[PDB]
């Protein structure tokens, strides 16, 4: 199988689910776990901050997109793909997609649509490992993600 | 929405 897919899906799914439920998945990741653990640390730190700093904007998007079922996720997919149609790709945009995914996942849980978190996570994963796969690989994948957002200890 | 994601995303990029 596609390891970039597998790792990306695991990281993104784990973040979205722990955000939605308020509880960490206690079973450690056994494959590329060191990098994936650092990626989750990074998402809690940066991703939680994106949602807090931009809560009003995120609420506006939630309202516009009206995501309430799996069919609606197709709409988010088209939106995310077209983010990159201005020719710009960067880690800020990538983390922002995952952050907004968490924001949507929380809302899905409140309307008893936890089942749609799987298609949501798949849609975001697909933007990274299909639509922008070449860029993601050139940028060293999740090790690159972790490096970009790392905190220097002074 | 896509414009907002670009704007927020580019701001995160600048911050880091």
């Amino acid at each position: 199988g596609d390891e970039l897919y597998r790792q990306s899906l695991e990281i993104i799914s784990r973040y979205l689910r722990e955000q939605a439920t308020g509880a960490k998945d206690t079973k450690p990741m056994g494959r590329s776990g060191a990098t994936s653990r650092k990626a989750l640390e990074t998402l809690r730190r940066v991703g939680d901050g994106v949602q807090r700093n931009h809560e009003t904007a995120f609420q506006g998007m939630l309202r516009k997109l009206d995501i309430k079922n799996e069919d609606d996720v197709k709409s988010l997919s088209r939106v995310m793909i077209h983010v990159f149609s201005d020719g710009v790709t960067n880690w800020g945009r990538i983390v922002t997609l995952i952050s907004f995914g968490a924001f949507v996942a929380k809302h899905l849980k409140t309307i008893n649509q936890e089942s749609c978190i799987e298609p949501l996570a798949e849609s975001i994963t697909d933007v990274l490992v299909r639509t922008k796969r070449d860029w993601l690989v050139k940028q060293r994948g999740w090790d690159g993600f972790v490096e970009f957002f790392h905190v220097e200890d002074l | 929405a896509l414009e907002t994601l670009r704007r927020v995303g580019d701001g995160v990029q600048r911050n880091h």
